[PDB]
């Protein structure tokens, strides 16, 4: 339920510019974990290291650009209006006579959320376990034709462990820091 | 201090903005509370108001005018209502969101304009000591602005070519550097097309890896007998304190060494001698989009007339909300430390230093020396510039921009 409202991490290839999302050590028509690392499907390009983790750190930082962008919001259903300026009573509604409560529409929760749904990618326990959430629903045009199976999996996340651990410390950077 | 973000506290932030200049107003013009009154509501007679400039709709159009701003009370002025200006009767006027500002009139009839901030002085002592410090010869300060690679490339080329003009011809005392020094914007870092570095024996895996391996044995390479200052950019991939006002980087962390290099916050203002430069990272001559009225205030200089509104409002990024590139990056604002780029001690800095994207320039406006260095790179490659500013070796007024020559370098 934590990451129910989290977004993907998405990813370039650097050789041929195909986009697509990072699910961890999981199945994807667009991307491949290898014995020697993470491989697009489209042009067979491996990833290096940096190539990896300057996405991720891309993302957090486009994240948390947004969250200190500070929109907010206002409860009342027949309202709703979203507004960058804060009335010095914060909580109040800028519409004459709204009673209506005004939240941060990225609350830090949420921000919490997203760089713990981006860590859970490169926990390597988690991975094993496959006890991530899914990138594509059942009905997505781009849901992947083959499942890894578990053993391959154990495999994979322990010769990437490196690889794992180098782009988990890259989110790690922000989530002591929050 | 962590990633929380509180709207009470941000809140109370904007309104204790608009309670301090209140109190400056009635101690500069000597004027006496009950003069105040609450401007959103009708009266027969004429008042003083303070308030905040905000747009007259929550949901506002891009483009402002003089028939759509209101000004927002504090809670003990007005109970932070808002209400609609009428500028009609008023023929001279820049504005901006963010504002505080004073008025006698809602009506418009006079604009009270507030006071510059007082300037810092010293003792013949302490001025004494400076003049030794020197040995007669002149103060020498060095300032540059990222970013310091191109979008197609990663050469420092042309910081190492200024690197040994510096070291073995200009010969500063300090050198000031501003980020970004691997934003976390620039086209390949965002897209991920790092290329494998063969001048590198082990390449990097992380973006702050790169710092070290890219930036680190360059700037090394600084005389040791030039003090070094950084302070960052909020699209610093080294800083993990992405929000302005923004803690300095940890020198430790960057491996340079403590012989000479000093990190410092964005904002940071410190003293070289009796110099005393307020430097700030988030491009307020870029952002500050004012609404004006009247000939002699449109014939002004746009950068006069924004380095005014900054030394007035007594903060280095006086715009809210904080301007937004659209999402990319942005001013990225901690509302709740807004206090932190006040000016210290409630002084006008003798030397304003706020790096932009617009052309470099150097002025004098209300006896403060403005600099913008410009950026030390162009996108395409291209020489950049930097500023070199030489002063006159020396209670007292400083009295620097009598004193200080500014050169804009290619």
């Amino acid at each position: 339920e934590r990451f129910k409202d989290t977004v993907t991490l998405e990813l370039s290839c650097p050789s041929c510019d195909k986009r697509f999302p990072f699910g961890g050590i999981v199945s994807s028509n667009y991307y491949r974990v290898s014995y020697n690392g993470l491989q697009c499907k489209h042009c067979e390009q491996l990833f290096t290291p940096l190539q990896l983790t300057s996405q991720i750190e891309h993302s957090i930082r486009a994240h948390i650009s947004l969250y200190y962008a500070g929109w907010l919001q206002c409860d009342d259903s027949t309202c709703g209006i979203v507004t960058r300026q804060v009335s010095v009573f914060g909580k109040r509604c800028l519409n004459d006579g709204c009673t209506g409560v005004m939240r941060y529409k990225y609350s830090d929760k949420q921000l919490y959320n997203q760089l713990l749904y981006f860590d859970s990618l490169f926990d390597c326990e988690k991975n094993k376990k496959q006890e991530l959430k899914p990138i594509y629903l059942p009905d997505d045009l781009d849901y992947p034709k083959e499942q890894l199976t578990e053993s391959s999996i154990k495999a994979l996340t322990e010769q990437n462990r490196e690889l794992m651990e180098t782009g988990r410390s890259v989110v790690q950077k922000y989530l002591n820091d929050c | 201090r962590t990633m929380r973000q509180n709207l009470q506290e941000a809140s109370d932030v904007l309104d204790d903005q608009i309670e301090s200049f209140t109190k400056i107003i009635q101690n500069h013009y000597k004027l006496s509370p009950n003069d105040f009154a609450d401007p959103t509501i009708q009266s027969q007679s004429e008042i003083y108001a303070v308030g905040r400039i905000v747009p007259d709709s929550p949901t506002y159009d891009k483009f402002l005018n003089p028939e759509s701003l209101s000004l927002e009370t504090s809670r003990m002025g007005g109970v932070g209502r808002r209400v609609r200006l009428d500028l009609s009767q008023v023929n001279e006027l820049s504005f901006f969101l963010g504002q505080i500002v004073a008025f006698k009139g809602f009506t418009v009839n006079s604009i009270l304009p507030l006071p510059y901030p007082n300037s810092p002085v010293s003792t013949s002592q302490e001025l004494q000591e400076f003049q030794a410090n020197l040995e007669g010869s002149s103060l020498k300060v060095i300032v540059t602005c990222g970013p310091y690679f191109a979008n197609d490339n990663f050469s420092l080329e042309l910081l190492q070519e200024f690197i040994d003009s510096i070291n073995n011809e200009v010969k500063p005392h300090v050198l000031i550097m501003f980020g970004p020094f691997i934003d976390i914007t620039h086209p390949l870092i965002a897209s991920g097309k790092l290329p494998n570095f063969p001048q590198f024996k082990t390449q990097p895996k992380t973006l702050d890896e790169l710092f070290l391996k890219l930036f680190t044995p360059i700037l090394k390479t600084i005389s040791p007998h030039i003090q070094t200052v950084l302070i960052p950019s909020t699209k610093d991939a080294i800083s993990n304190h992405a929000a302005y006002p923004q803690a300095s980087l940890i020198r430790k962390a960057l491996q340079l060494p403590k012989r000479n290099f000093k990190c410092m916050a964005n904002p940071s203002s410190f003293q070289i001698n009796e110099i005393y430069f307020g430097c700030s990272n988030v491009d307020t001559f870029k952002d500050l989009k004012e609404v004006i009225k009247g000939g002699t205030t449109s014939s002004r200089y746009r950068l006069d007339r924004v380095s005014e509104h900054i030394l007035q409002q007594r903060r280095y990024y006086p715009i809210f909300p904080g301007s937004i590139r659209t999402h990319i990056s942005g001013a990225d604002l901690d509302v709740s430390y807004l206090g932190l780029t006040e000016f210290v001690g409630g002084f006008s800095p003798d030397i304003m230093i706020i790096p932009s994207e617009l052309q470099h320039f150097a002025r004098v406006v209300q006896n403060v020396v403005v600099i913008n260095p410009g950026r030390f790179i162009r996108a395409t490659g291209n020489r950049g510039s930097y500023a070199q500013i030489t002063v006159q070796c020396p209670v007292y007024l400083h009295n620097v921009w009598k004193r200080a020559r500014v050169d804009l370098i290619a």
